[PDB]
């Protein structure tokens, strides 16, 4: 989510700023005091090809492309010097000893890679030479996913000595292997991403952002997730945001009759079609908005 | 530091270095479901 | 940080009516809030604020996804 | 013929009969180590919500509500007492094994 | 000069004063791209060049001061109402750094002003709220499907001879009247062997006192 | 996986039983033998067909899990809420278009001919003909008083690969089911032949559901107003005894 | 003369200025009293005497398999030195700009975005601030001016150059998607009243999809940005384009089928018996559209075929069509050519009816 409101002024390590956040359609009293983190993803509770079994989930590729759970991931690189022994600068091969083999030193400008360039594995991001003629104490970018240099400064440490501070950013969309969760504790790994025309759709054109297995419910008994979809389905059509705080009086029978008041079915299920074949399922499918949240466990980092 | 302090525990010589090993040519990743793969296949 | 340009789910151009929809909301809410302080509006327990007819008058269809993302999206300008 | 919750349980795909009963009918007595809720809140009281030497079954972990109906505050506390044991024993099922 | 510029360029005060200077055009809207641009921006923001700064011992006395001096006495509730808050906040920040007289009272006055302003901004940030009302009442719905304790008659557990009920006999009634026989009474073992889809489970029967469950209220309590 | 945007190790859900794994965020190690001696040992000793039968319990480890379990029930179920559980020639051919086995012969079928789910299953079990006769998990004496069982669903019989009657569920096709379909195929045709049939029957079940549909809703967990009063009466009788 | 589809309904989505809140907000935001230059258009089409493979393939192509245009930023367009705003990052603004629905005539138009905030209040950047810097001067707008591109803190800037029109299909990136689904139904299958509690778990149709074979369909799709005075011209064009796309892809397979004597990696022929022939057609980067069309029409041509299937595997990026039939190789290839010709004729008739219906 918005992990901090002053993020551009900070140089943090392993911090993710998710661009888009939504208030839940069924919110709680906790959202009066903290900013909500997540999105009101449309979720279909159905079997679709077997790619959603055992905590697996099927994501819409179009939902990913539009920025769903997308954000920027940050890393820092702090490099200190020795007093008058070490210095920042581009090493030269003629007089410097033990340069890194097969390393790129050509992106450096005055010892630091300039802000705005893409650094890949095997690039030197900070040039650092110690004088004895010189020993190459440089720092190489050892990550398999490329970054972009976001901010470079040379602040003064506690001992009034210069050190190098680098901020690297990563454009992180949702991708296969990333972890999402509902507010009822049902966490899943994105297993398959389908295009728009391959996702299932209802008679009215509604398609899900996520397809979760119905088998995640019966043993886990996360009934607040199913009630949230039922309530939020009528919230969206009515144009309202309600409160779903714990221990508030609810009646699932009356919340289900609220669906039929808005033109839907009692169970919230709709006639659905297979996006690949164009054929309708014989069973109506429970599809509706369920607030989902992306857990900061990235497959690119693991 | 002592010579015999290197031996005893789970982080010691015998259990960390002799009964186990850091190895090369190995990969790790998050696992995911795929119904088009056979049971004896890994994607 | 803003209402999305298109609906996250189906891609309908939600954003072209976002700005208008935002400001109309405030006026509508100013009609119904009463004496309750603004930050206690989600606590009033007597408010019934329905935006259905406003979004319909914008021309946006009756799609669950589009109205969900229009209604629920947080605006970074209002918190920073 | 049509209920997906029943078909997942009846065929053996997922869930059990007590899972359906808990969701739909009632949770019943919370048992920890084959016992009811022990009076741990000051000598004869199980919680601040029940008097001392209370006789009703609700005071000792009998949850009358189902998950669909929702639990009251004392029923959620007794449910959290039972559910905390599952988390503790799962952590112990790794180290002790 | 270079070490002092690197020291001061990392000061948040410098960024705030540079922003205030950019707003009213005292410095270019882009970050300096040349040493001359950096020197000019430093001279404008800090009020003196790096060489004349360390020469001496004052630093905060001549930091930029916004050009437009709006009237902040309309911040007494009485473009505007947001320009005033910003400019008065920067001016009060500069007064704080200079330990100006009567700062502590003006700070509380501006705190009240900006608390009212934040009340407005919290009004702008509201997305709506709805309460499902019970039609019978006119306020938030209190109808629930929670368990309600009720002392049942003792005949629901015991018969007129003091014995408990055993609801182990299942009574099935034919759905269609032409079906013969009209009723069948079977136990759990023989349900699959004697009952088909032509029958519906009507009631349970006690295997001790032989009473239908719905006819248990006919027992003398 | 040629897609450059995939960083995960992917495997079939029926292979998870070997590792006690699931897809909530588990990480697994993988190394490829480069030595000739280790490559020979990998494929002759350590292949996962060698651990289809448990060393601990002497029973099968793999089977259908959660989607080909309920999917096999739906496919082999006698009656659908819309009449007999049959499908035309085009949709029967579509169940085999993913199994990656040799397609059966549908030449003796008009486009309007109707095939039931046990005929389609038998078209796959003819390759490994086994014999099986047990009551399915579907039939429970607990449910019998309050629901009408179809007499053709509660007696699962397979004769030389022909599903004569009954439904396929956890008892016949589930993972860990001793004496089940894949345990019997292993005992007569080898554990590698059993693994091939677990995949093939999984694709039949998943291709059936992709036209039949399967969902869970909030209304699946909601009692009727009359049933809620009956539950309250039962709990009041418990508290009366207390 | 086969009238495959008739009864087209075209209806734009318009702003209701009768509502006073909307009217006042639009007036004192954008000085807006008329409709926007580009409006979404809902198009509902009735097809008769056609399989749902063809209609659903048309729908899929109109959704995310038709060439479309978006706005993108050329590398180096985002000016880091000039954009002093710390919150409007290039990823955010690029994602916003990619998804503005455009109705462009050529790929030559180049735009720029030069926003300065000389005020003490946060300033919002809209689409009306996108100035055209290259290409012939626009006589009609290609996007609406009411999109919130971003916002600048007091004293900040945002300079973006080299904003250009990019072409692609929505199957690769969703910013090239064209149509959103608004309706799909079969008019020749009866339906239950599903508001009743004994039918609400079922889809509603009185025939199972495992047995039904509908030939009469209603399909409704919404196009997101169409000029108001030329709506009928745009929709018609879109429909015709979709048909051509399908025809082209089908014709690609016709190039394989007429080279079956020449060894070809995309076509493998087996003689399983002395009388049974097997054909396997593997096409890279093909989808369920063409696979389902091919399977359906081969099945129509050979009703007593031994097998036909069209497996499209997600992790293989391949469509593999398997055909097993009791003819020889030459007879099988002749039948397959007949099936492909039937597909081509169907979509040519669709083009003709699109021209006939929309004036
Ligand atoms: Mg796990
Ligand atoms: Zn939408
Ligand atoms: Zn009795």
């Amino acid at each position: 989510g918005w992990y901090c409101f002053s993020w551009p002024y900070r140089v943090d390590m392993n911090r993710f700023f998710q661009f888009y956040n939504e208030m839940p359609l069924v919110k709680t009293i906790a959202h009066n005091y903290v900013i909500p983190n997540g999105l009101n993803t449309i979720v279909a509770y159905m079997i679709y090809g077997g790619y959603n079994q055992e905590d697996s989930v099927i994501v819409s590729q179009s939902f990913i492309d539009r920025g769903g759970f997308a954000g920027t991931f940050y890393r820092e690189e702090k490099v200190e010097l020795e007093s008058d022994i070490e210095s920042f600068g581009k090493p030269d091969p003629l007089i410097t000893k033990n340069l890194k083999p097969g390393a790129n030193y050509e992106k450096l400008v005055d010892g630091f890679v300039p802000v705005g360039t893409v650094v890949k594995k095997g690039d030197i991001i900070i040039g650092k030479v110690a004088k004895i003629k010189y020993i190459d104490r440089s720092v190489m970018y050892g990550f398999d996913e490329p970054a972009v240099v976001d901010a470079v400064m040379r602040p003064h440490g506690p001992n009034d000595e210069i050190f190098g501070l680098m901020r690297l950013r990563y454009e992180r969309n949702l991708n296969i292997g990333d972890k999402m969760s509902s507010r009822s504790g049902n966490k899943g790994i994105a297993a398959l991403a389908l295009p728009t025309s391959d996702m299932p759709f209802t008679e009215d054109g509604l398609q899900p952002d996520l397809i979760v297995n119905p088998h995640s419910h019966p043993s886990r008994m996360t009934n607040g997730q199913m009630i949230e979809t039922t309530v939020g389905l009528a919230n969206a059509l009515q144009g309202v945001v309600t409160d779903g705080t714990a221990f508030l009086p609810i009646n699932v029978q009356l919340l289900s009759e609220r669906l039929a008041q808005e033109g839907l079915r009692f169970n919230g299920c709709q006639k659905m079609f297979n996006g690949q074949t164009g054929e309708y399922f014989d069973a109506a499918i429970f599809i509706g908005p369920t607030y989902h949240q992306r857990l900061q466990k990235f497959v690119l980092d693991d | 530091p002592s010579i015999m302090r290197r031996l005893p525990r789970k982080e010691g010589r015998i259990r960390k270095s002799l009964l186990g090993s850091q190895v090369w040519s190995i990969s790790r990743s998050t696992i995911c479901g795929n119904s088009d793969l056979h049971l004896d296949e890994v994607g | 940080m803003l209402i999305p340009v298109v609906c996250f789910t189906c891609g309908f151009p939600i954003g072209t009516y976002a700005a208008i929809f935002d400001k109309a909301r405030t006026e509508y809410i100013k009609t119904k809030m009463g004496g309750t302080l603004p930050q206690n509006i989600p606590l009033d327990a007597s408010l019934q604020i329905e935006l259905k007819d406003l979004i319909t008058a914008l021309g946006i269809p009756m799609r669950v996804c589009c109205r969900t993302h229009l209604i629920t999206t947080l605006d970074y300008r209002k918190y920073y | 013929e049509t209920n997906g919750l029943f078909q997942m349980v009846a065929t053996g795909a997922k869930g059990s009969n007590p899972n359906m009963i808990h969701i739909m009918a009632g949770i019943g007595q919370i048992e920890i180590n084959t016992q009811r809720i022990q009076p741990q809140f000051s000598f004869g009281r199980t919680l601040v919500y029940y008097p001392r030497f209370a006789l009703e079954a609700q005071a000792y972990g009998f949850i009358c509500n189902s998950y669909i109906a929702g639990l009251t505050s004392p029923e959620f506390i007794f449910g959290e007492m039972n559910g905390r044991f599952d988390l503790i024993n799962k952590a112990l099922s790794t180290s002790s094994t | 000069t270079k070490v002092l510029l690197t020291e001061i360029l990392l000061d948040p005060m410098y960024d705030y004063a540079a922003t205030v200077a950019r707003i009213d055009g005292s410095i270019p809207m882009h970050k300096p791209r040349t040493p001359k641009e950096a020197e000019y921006e430093f001279k404008t923001v800090i009020g003196r060049t790096p060489a004349e700064l360390l020469s001496q011992k004052e630093f905060y006395d001549k930091i930029y001061t916004s050009k437009y001096r709006p009237d902040f006495t309309q911040l007494t509730r009485l473009e505007k109402t947001s320009t005033l808050i910003y400019l008065r906040a920067y001016e009060l920040f500069l007064k704080y750094l200079q330990n100006a007289p009567n700062f502590n009272s003006e700070l509380a006055e501006f705190k009240t002003y900006e608390n009212a302003y934040g009340e407005q901004k919290a009004l702008l940030a509201q997305q709506g709220f709805y309460n499902i009302f019970d039609p019978n009442t006119g306020r938030a719905d209190q109808r629930t499907r929670l368990f309600e304790y009720k002392r049942l008659p003792i005949s629901t557990l015991y018969d007129e001879r003091g014995l408990p009920h055993k609801w182990t006999i299942y009574v099935y009634k034919a759905v269609d009247s032409s079906q013969k026989p009209a009723e069948i009474e079977v136990t759990r073992k023989d349900v699959i062997k004697k009952i088909d889809n032509h029958y519906a489970l009507a009631d349970l029967r006690c295997s001790v006192c032989h009473v239908l469950q719905h006819e248990v209220g006919q027992l003398n309590i | 996986l040629e897609n450059p945007k995939i960083s995960t190790f992917q495997m079939n859900v029926s292979a998870c039983a070997w590792y006690n794994a699931d897809f909530d965020g588990d990480q697994m190690n993988l190394w490829v033998p480069w030595s000739v001696m280790s490559r020979v040992e990998a494929e002759l000793l350590c292949s996962v067909r060698n651990w289809f039968i448990s060393t601990k319990s002497s029973g099968p480890v793999n089977g259908q899990v959660q989607d080909s379990t309920v999917g096999s029930f739906l496919l082999t179920r006698t009656n659908t809420p819309m009449g007999k559980n049959v499908m035309n020639k085009l949709h029967a051919m579509g169940l085999f278009q993913t199994t990656q086995t040799d397609p059966p012969c549908f030449a003796n079928y008009s486009p309007t001919d109707l095939l039931d789910g046990k005929s389609v299953v038998s078209m796959l079990l003819r390759q490994t003909p086994i014999n099986y006769q047990r009551a399915p998990t579907w039939y429970s004496e607990v449910y019998a008083p309050y629901m009408h069982y179809n007499k053709q669903d509660i007696s699962t019989q397979i004769r030389n690969g022909e599903l004569i009657e009954g439904v396929l569920d956890k008892k016949a096709v589930g993972a860990g089911s001793s004496g089940g379909i894949y345990h019997l195929i292993s005992r007569r045709y080898g554990p590698q032949q059993a693994l091939k049939m677990i995949f093939a029957t999984q694709q039949l079940a998943l291709n059936y559901v992709r036209n039949a549909g399967f969902t869970v809703s909030t209304a699946d967990m909601l009692l009727t107003p009359e049933a809620h009063q009956e539950v309250q009466e039962i709990i009041n009788e418990l508290l009366l005894e207390s | 003369m086969e009238k495959i589809f008739q009864n087209v309904e075209i209806k734009p989505f318009l702003i209701d200025f009768s509502n006073l809140f909307i009217k006042n907000a639009a007036k004192k935001l954008f000085q807006l009293e008329e409709q926007l230059p580009l409006v979404p258009v809902n198009v509902v089409m009735d097809f008769k005497g056609i399989s749902r493979a063809a209609v659903h393939g048309l729908s899929r192509v109109l959704q995310d398999e038709i060439p479309n245009y978006m706005l993108d930023i050329k590398p180096g367009g985002y000016k880091i030195e000039d954009s002093t705003d710390l919150f409007m990052t290039e990823q955010f603004i690029r994602n916003r700009i990619n998804f503005i629905p455009i109705y462009a005539k050529n790929e030559t138009l180049v735009f720029a975005l030069r926003s300065l905030n000389n005020s003490c209040e946060v300033k919002t950047i809209y689409s009306r601030d996108l100035i055209q810097v290259a290409g012939p001067k626009l006589k009609y707008p290609i996007f609406n001016p009411t999109f919130e591109i971003g916002f600048l803190q007091p004293g900040k800037s945002l300079i973006i150059e080299d904003i250009y029109i990019k072409k692609g299909i929505g199957r690769k990136h969703a910013a090239f998607n064209l149509a959103v689904k608004t309706h799909f139904s079969h008019l020749d299958i009866e339906q239950y009243p599903t508001d009743k509690k004994e039918y609400m778990a079922l889809s509603g149709y009185k025939q199972s999809s495992m047995t039904s074979d509908p030939r009469h369909h209603r399909l409704g799709l919404c196009f997101p940005a169409v000029p108001l005075p030329h709506i009928n011209q745009a929709v018609r064009t879109y429909l015709k384009n979709a048909c051509r796309i399908i025809i082209g892809r089908i014709q690609s397979i016709q190039k394989i089928y007429e080279n079956f004597e020449e060894p070809q990696p995309e076509l493998v022929l087996f003689s399983m018996d002395e009388e049974k022939t097997k054909a396997i057609i593997t096409i890279k980067d093909e989808t369920h559209t063409i696979g389902n069309l091919l399977k359906t029409y081969i099945y129509e041509m050979i009703p007593d075929i031994s097998f036909v299937g069209y497996q499209c595997v997600p992790h293989k990026q391949e469509m593999v069509l398997t055909i097993i039939h009791k003819a020889s190789q030459e007879d099988l290839i002749t039948l397959l050519e007949k099936s492909i010709q039937n597909i081509i004729q169907t979509f040519q008739i669709l083009e003709k009816n699109v021209d006939e219906l929309i004036a």
